[PDB]
């Protein structure tokens, strides 16, 4: 589903598309996996325990 | 001229403090604890270095000797506050000084995750890729070839 | 800078004698007002005591020496 | 809102009382940011001495763990809302959707 | 300000006179690594030299070879020939002979001492010989390239023609080495952190280490001057010219911050720009209708605070509608 | 030839659109290519002249973390949305825009008393949904011209300069690039072979102008390289 979804957009079956380095803009072999993620931010920040 | 105005100045947060700071933390080593402390080496003795944020920056790999993870861990820090202390911080708490476990000859030196994948990543070798069967003069000449 | 004292614990049969005698040579320093054997490259004391019981011309011996000596001068100053 | 669903975060935004869920449909009447109006639609109006329903949203107030608790509307003028349908979007909320 | 910070060099090691450490500091919060990239990318690859391209030894015309008289195989005697630095003048392209023969082994001293190349390690050992009866020759051409080529393509480039059969090696036209940038941390007395360069290059020993860093500067100015504004700021020009009229009168009364019954008693009296209201004293205010003393106030605050004045004598008005 | 070689040179600024803009940097030799593409890249995200907000004063609302009757959103939201509208100064570095507006209905960025020197990019950017009819919004906002970017926390000098409980900040994120992509190709010299021409297509605000932030990046490159140009030991 999820292969066929990917299809259905112009995005690679495989879901690792390359990356290029922002440092020394060179190729990074080995395509690496990127994508979407839903993350949050814990109730245990820095301004709190420092 | 007197403490209080040495107080006005170092809460005024003004530039001339700063290199006070770096000449005052120089060489004066603080000392690093785990919030756990099974054995001796989750209390260690390191140089600090000024970084920029609220949070404290440790090296990765010795980590590992406090069995510690960063996923929200907690360290305290410590400071002699005497020449003897200072001096005896430097000379065994040291990290460098601590390489080896109380327990066994081993050391507690032993390479990571991310360092161990990336030198077997560097020494895994194929059978057939760019500038297959050629030769090289040396290390140089190779690093220069591959960059 | 200073890393590791692995060269001065060789020297000295051990580190707590060896930290004694380098807290002694760096009080005589710092409060004593004395002159450091060995040039400073801008660092505290502790490092310029651990050079100068690093190179070899300063242990325990050689403190007890200096300290007779300065106790010496110092009665002979006073007659 | 979080892309990746699992379907129940539209119950879960509307079974808590964080999002001001529509007690009675009808029109959005009035919007604003700390109050809003509906006109009860004639069909489920009170046949005697009825009116307008006012939900009054709460704006930044302290919670039990100091974090900042807050409503914003989601509908505007004239969207026709019904009975049960969210009318406000509370904390970490998008759309009567769980937005964490 | 738009204006960024220069960086000051405080260590230029030059240790063992081929092996240089250069530092910087302080730079921005991210050009020292572009900085790095760039000169490595430079230095590496677009750096013009002088080193050997084809070998030809009259006794052996093949890769592999058993050649005696050596106890260095063939391919020993191209991984040491390729690391033989030599500077040659304007001449892009030229060969040297080395006919010798005896009983130690043949180094770069024995390199006929031509007046259009020079050797910068003459005690660079070549081949081992043996000690009786053992006479080796070779010719080496050397060109003036661009920067490393591999062997496959020298022996592609060979196989094109290759009319009597030319020996080739790792032609490794860069001067330098090899090169390593690293960016640490730096402090400042105000900003929060700035990048430290550390540049730890080799040679091979033809140019000073800090030579080739020029070069690499100039090559990449010489890039960049066709982009750089043009010129030193662009714009050594001043120009201040004054209107007749204020562009504030052409503008609506509307635009006065005032209140809508302001501006509602105001349409009222056909008045709408600022330049048909400014020549509008007092006299036609207060006997203008529905016109109180909170609508004067704000008629003479909100329109005359912007530096104009309520009555006023122009001409030029309205240039040009 | 083999040593001397020629420099690039701009030849084209075709923008498929009004923000999306593309050039052609041709030719490079060899190598040069993706050198001058990711320094250009880095240059143009690390620092570029900006022209956003960085003060607002809206008569009333005292503090962001309140309300307004009239208007739809939130002061935060508001803030926010101000934050991403762009626009560009040329005469002073500084500039205080004041937008008065009532009735019903969505407010933009055409709605402000705009002037000569001030150049709004999009008025469709919207800013506020006036929902009431008799509900009127006036506001003041300061936008200066500066490099780089700050956050709001340490833009602050002294508690004195914000005393005027009005004067609300924002983080001033002023960065007219968005995203800056390159690529390399064979450049169609006239007569020599493996030649680079590089594309560089960038997505940006609008304000700035590309073929401009080109020569400046360029030249601030140039500029801290002439750091070096001619180094020698000197403190
Ligand atoms: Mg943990």
């Amino acid at each position: 589903e999820i292969k066929e979804l990917l299809k259905l957009g112009d995005l690679p079956t495989s879901g690792q598309i390359r990356l290029y380095d922002g440092r020394t803009g060179e190729q990074f072999e080995r395509p690496v996996t990127v994508g979407y993620m839903y993350m949050l931010k814990l109730n245990h920040l820095v301004d709190d325990k420092m | 001229t007197t403490i209080k105005a040495a107080k006005k100045m170092v809460e005024r947060e003004e530039a001339v403090v700063w290199d006070i700071l770096d000449e005052v933390i120089r060489e004066h080593p603080v000392l690093l604890n785990r919030a756990p402390t099974l054995h001796r080496l989750g209390i260690q003795a390191f140089e600090p270095v000024l970084i920029e944020g609220k949070a404290i920056q440790l090296h990765p790999l010795v980590c590992a000797a406090y069995n510690a993870d960063f996923d929200g861990d907690q360290m305290a820090v410590h400071v002699p506050l005497t020449l003897e202390a200072q001096l005896e911080a430097r000379a065994l708490m040291m990290s460098t000084n601590n390489i080896l476990s109380p327990a066994n000859g081993e050391p507690i030196i032993v390479p990571s995750q991310d360092v161990v994948l990336g030198l077997y990543y560097m020494t895994r070798d194929c059978v057939n890729a760019k500038g297959e069967g050629m030769v090289l003069t040396g290390p140089k000449e190779a690093e220069r070839l591959y960059r | 800078a200073r890393v590791t004292v692995q060269d001065a614990v060789e020297k000295i049969g051990n580190r707590f004698d060896l930290v004694l005698v380098a807290a002694r040579r760096a009080r005589q320093m710092q409060v004593g007002g004395k002159d450091p054997l060995v040039p400073e490259e801008n660092d505290k004391t502790t490092v310029i005591a651990l050079r100068e019981i690093e190179e070899g011309l300063i242990n325990n011996q050689i403190l007890d020496v200096r300290e007779r000596q300065e106790q010496q001068e110092q009665e002979a100053a006073e007659l | 809102k979080p892309l990746v669903g699992t379907g129940m975060e539209r119950a879960v935004a509307v079974d808590s009382g964080v999002t001001a869920v529509a007690k009675r449909g009808g029109v959005v009447q009035y919007v604003d940011a700390s109050r809003i109006v509906i006109k009860v639609n004639e069909d489920e109006m009170y046949p005697g001495e009825a009116g307008i329903d006012i939900y009054n949203l709460t704006k930044y107030t302290r919670s039990n763990q100091n974090t900042c608790i807050n409503q914003m509307p989601c509908v505007s003028l004239g969207e026709p809302v019904e009975r049960g349908d969210v009318l406000a979007d509370g904390p970490s909320t998008d759309l009567g959707e769980l937005a964490l | 300000v738009t204006e960024f910070l220069k960086p000051r060099l405080v260590d230029i090691e030059q240790v063992s006179s081929t092996h240089a450490k250069v530092t910087l500091e302080p730079l921005e919060r991210g050009f020292g690594h572009t900085l790095g990239n760039a000169l490595r990318r430079i230095l590496l690859s677009s750096m013009p030299g002088c080193a050997v391209t084809e070998v030809e030894i009259d006794g052996v015309l093949h890769e592999y070879s058993t050649k005696e008289g050596v106890q260095e195989d063939i391919l020993e005697i191209l991984l040491n020939l390729k690391g033989l630095a030599v500077r040659v003048q304007g001449k892009d392209e030229v060969i040297l002979t080395l006919n010798k023969s005896g009983i130690g082994p043949v180094t770069a001293a024995d390199i006929t001492h031509d007046g259009d190349v020079e050797i910068v390690k003459p005690q660079h050992v070549i081949c081992h010989l043996t000690d009786e009866n053992a006479s080796i020759s070779m010719r080496i051409k050397v060109q003036r390239g661009r920067g490393y080529v591999p062997a496959s393509t020298r022996i592609h480039s060979e196989e094109d023609e290759r009319p009597i059969g030319r020996l080739l090696v790792d032609a490794c036209y860069s001067p330098v080495e090899r090169i390593a940038y690293n960016v640490e941390a730096a402090r400042v007395e105000q900003r929060t952190d700035l990048d430290k360069l550390v540049i730890e290059m080799e040679t091979n020993g033809t140019i000073d280490p800090e030579e080739a860093i020029r070069r690499a500067a100039t090559i990449l100015a010489e890039q960049l001057e066709a982009f750089v504004d043009l010129r030193d700021v662009r714009q050594p020009e001043v120009k201040e010219e004054k209107p007749e009229f204020d562009p504030i009168l052409l503008r609506p009364v509307d635009d006065l911050e005032l209140t809508v019954r302001s501006a509602n008693c105001l349409k009222a009296e056909a008045i709408h720009y600022i330049g048909d209201l400014v020549q509008r004293t007092e006299v036609e205010l207060l006997k203008t209708p529905n016109l109180g003393k909170k609508s004067l106030t704000e008629i003479k605050d909100v329109l005359a605070s912007r530096g104009l004045s309520l009555g006023m004598r122009l001409e030029n008005w309205p240039p040009a509608s």
